[PDB]
């Protein structure tokens, strides 16, 4: 029912690693500052994503038992989760309460940043759906760790070794859902269900990036490696 | 090869 000393220790350690990310305000203040062109926005978002991947690798390395895993599986786990983790983080940032009309202005700037409407509509639908769950920072952090440590990922040699690392994190999250939301016994199921929804953003990701209304699609070498672009 | 990702993982 309640968190054991080891579970409390695990949660606090995951939270410290997760808090090393760029602050939601640091991302929202840049966008909400001035009205930027599609060429400027693509450059702003490319830098944001490069930083996201950089901090994600550091967070991933800190996950208990990740260093003990086979080198090939480590790469496949990061490459297979990077996009999902970026959309989970983007959802956390968008749903952060801001002053009156600020979240609506942020939505407007992203919708008019150069991206095709075909990819925007399911993206803001997912952000608004995630928001409805009223997730805490601990749930966002644990859900990110669960996403990264998904054994049912492509090209993984030893699934069982990944299962053993994900299992305590699922147990911690399950306990937290029963604590923060005892009114809704389906809350944990909703979170896990949102992981399947996250997987849909993978297949057409490179397509969304190349269909951006910019003459030239420049990416950093790290993004090219993680997103399989250029 | 994912040499940049492998480097960031080793260090
Ligand atoms: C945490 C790191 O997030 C990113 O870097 C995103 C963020 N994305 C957001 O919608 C977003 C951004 C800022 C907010 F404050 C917010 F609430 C949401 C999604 C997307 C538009 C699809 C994108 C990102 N980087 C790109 C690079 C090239 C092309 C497209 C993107």
């Amino acid at each position: 029912m309640e968190l054991t000393p080891d579970q409390q220790t695990l949660l606090h350690f995951i939270m410290d690693s997760y808090n090393k990310q760029r602050m939601p305000q640091e991302i929202t203040n840049k966008i909400l500052k001035e009205a930027f062109s599609a060429e400027e926005n693509f450059l702003i978002l490319t830098e944001m994503a490069t930083n996201h991947v950089q901090v994600l690798v550091e967070f991933t390395k800190k996950l208990p038992g990740f260093q003990t895993l086979d080198h090939e599986d480590q790469i496949a786990l990061l490459k297979g989760s990077a996009v999902e983790a970026m959309f989970l983080r983007s959802a956390e940032i968008f749903n952060k309460k801001l002053p009156s009309g600020h979240s609506d202005l942020l939505e407007a700037r992203i919708r008019n940043s150069g991206i095709s409407d075909e990819y925007i509509t399911p993206m803001f639908s997912f952000y608004k759906s995630i928001g409805e769950l009223k997730m805490t920072q601990e749930e966002y952090a644990l859900l990110t760790a669960i996403v990264i440590l998904s054994p049912d990922r492509q090209y993984i040699k030893d699934r069982e070794a990944v299962e053993k690392l994900q299992e305590p994190l699922l147990d911690v999250l399950q306990k937290l859902c029963k604590i923060h939301q005892p009114e809704n016994p389906q809350h944990f199921a909703c979170l896990l269900g949102r992981l399947t929804e996250l997987r849909t953003f993978n297949h057409h990701h490179a397509e969304m990036l190349m269909s951006w209304r910019v003459n030239d699609h420049k990416f950093t070498p790290l993004l090219c490696e993680i997103w399989d672009v250029q | 090869d994912h040499q940049l990702l492998r480097y960031l993982l080793d260090k």
